């Protein structure tokens, strides 16, 4: 180690529990909320309305996800175990 | 010796305050952008200007520094409702315009989505796209058509 | 924090009915003491050598 | 070694300092990253999104 000599180190103030810990609170905030959580009280939305606000704000309608939802789920799931598979493989 | 301590010392000093005014810099970068973004304008940036959504900013000069005084919109009072993404009518699919559909017991209407307003469903503030079987949670009922009765 | 749990379904929506305005403190400091320092009047004194 | 230290013992109280700062200044980095929300949120048990 690096600790014989006086070059002691500190523990931080928040373990890695705490920091996952505030993550997944935000992560659950975020898929159960949207943004009214972090700008106020927290509400509740289904999910799919919250992909069709997020959609209505890029130049695109809402009738578009809820046409082909289950290919925009498919393509999403797809996506995450894609960066899931990447990441495992620095 | 004397001298080459002093030498030290001051290059200390110095270096210290030029980390001290680097650091002042990114401050007063960060401060110029709030100033420029929340006070001269609205920022559409999400938890910049204070917690909740940003209405406007007022400045006031500070000893060394500068204060912000961030005018914000946050709710207060919230209730349950039961939503639908569309409406099916006669075959045809009903989306809301800028609006969610809503029902308390038995009428549902179209009430913008950061404050509540109920309305009645019609033509106007519904949009007619595809047919019924596409669409997953999909609810019958019945538009207006303002139309219909002018037109008599 | 709190330990709180918000309730989710596939068709139960929140909105709000009432707003308060609220005003929130910044404190970001723009500048300091502005000080000079030069070797002659510290380093030395009032001597030649 | 002590003896002649306090000679620079000022200058070890300045780099003491600086050090604390560090340690500070890396203990509040995190405050402001992580600890956005002071409410500790949770997902529903049936997980239909
Ligand atoms: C849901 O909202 C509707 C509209 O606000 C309510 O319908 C009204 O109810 C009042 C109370 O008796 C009547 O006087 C009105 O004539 C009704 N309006 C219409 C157009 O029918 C309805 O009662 C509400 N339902 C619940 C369960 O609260
Ligand atoms: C919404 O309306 C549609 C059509 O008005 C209903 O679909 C009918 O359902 C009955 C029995 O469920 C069938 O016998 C008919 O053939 C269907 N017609 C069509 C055109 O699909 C539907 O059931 C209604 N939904 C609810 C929840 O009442
Ligand atoms: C929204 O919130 C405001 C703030 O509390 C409410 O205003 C209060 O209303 C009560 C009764 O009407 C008064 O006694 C208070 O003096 C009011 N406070 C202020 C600061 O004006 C308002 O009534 C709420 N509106 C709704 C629809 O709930
Ligand atoms: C009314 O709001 C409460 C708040 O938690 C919720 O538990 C309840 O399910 C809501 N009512 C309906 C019918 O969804
Ligand atoms: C919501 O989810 C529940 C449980 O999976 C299901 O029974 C219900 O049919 C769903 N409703 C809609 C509109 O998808």
């Amino acid at each position: 180690a690096q600790k014989f000599n006086g070059l002691t180190v500190l523990p931080p103030l928040l373990t890695d529990e705490m920091i996952a810990q505030y993550t997944s609170a935000l992560l659950a905030g975020t898929i159960t909320s949207g943004w009214t959580f972090g700008a106020g009280p927290a509400l509740q939305i289904p999910f799919p309305m919250q992909m069709a606000y997020r959609f209505n704000g890029i130049g695109v309608t809402q009738n578009v996800l809820y046409e082909n939802q289950k290919l925009i789920a498919n393509q999403f799931n797809s996506a995450i175990g894609k960066i899931q598979d990447s990441l495992s493989s620095a | 010796r004397l001298i080459t301590g002093r030498l030290q010392s001051l290059q200390t000093y110095v270096t210290q305050q030029l980390i001290r005014a680097a650091e002042i810099r990114a401050s007063a970068n960060l401060a110029a952008t709030k100033m420029s973004e929340c006070v001269l304008g609205q920022s559409k940036r999400v938890d910049f200007c204070g917690k909740g959504y940003h209405l406007m900013s007022f400045p006031q000069s500070a000893p060394h520094g500068v204060v912000f005084l961030h005018v914000t919109y946050v709710p207060a009072q919230e209730k349950n409702f039961t939503t639908a993404p569309a409406i099916c009518h006669d075959g045809k699919a009903h989306f809301p315009r800028e609006g969610v559909f809503v029902s308390n017991g038995t009428h549902w209407f179209v009430t913008q989505r950061n404050f509540y307003e109920p309305q009645i469903i019609t033509t106007d503030n519904t949009f007619v796209s595809g047919n019924c079987d596409v669409v997953i949670g999909i609810v019958n009922n019945t538009v207006y058509d303002p139309l219909q009765p002018e037109l008599d | 924090g709190a330990e709180n749990s918000v309730a989710y379904s596939n068709n139960s929506i929140a909105i709000p009915t009432n707003f308060t305005i609220s005003v929130t403190t910044e404190i970001l400091p723009v500048s300091m003491t502005k000080t000079s320092v030069d070797c002659t009047m510290y380093i030395c004194g009032d001597s030649t050598e | 070694c002590s003896n002649l230290l306090l000679q620079y013992g000022s200058f070890c109280t300045q780099l003491n300092r600086a050090l604390t700062g560090i340690a500070v200044e890396q203990d509040k980095n995190t405050q402001e990253v992580f600890a956005q929300v002071k409410q500790i949120y949770k997902t529903p048990p049936i997980k239909d999104f």
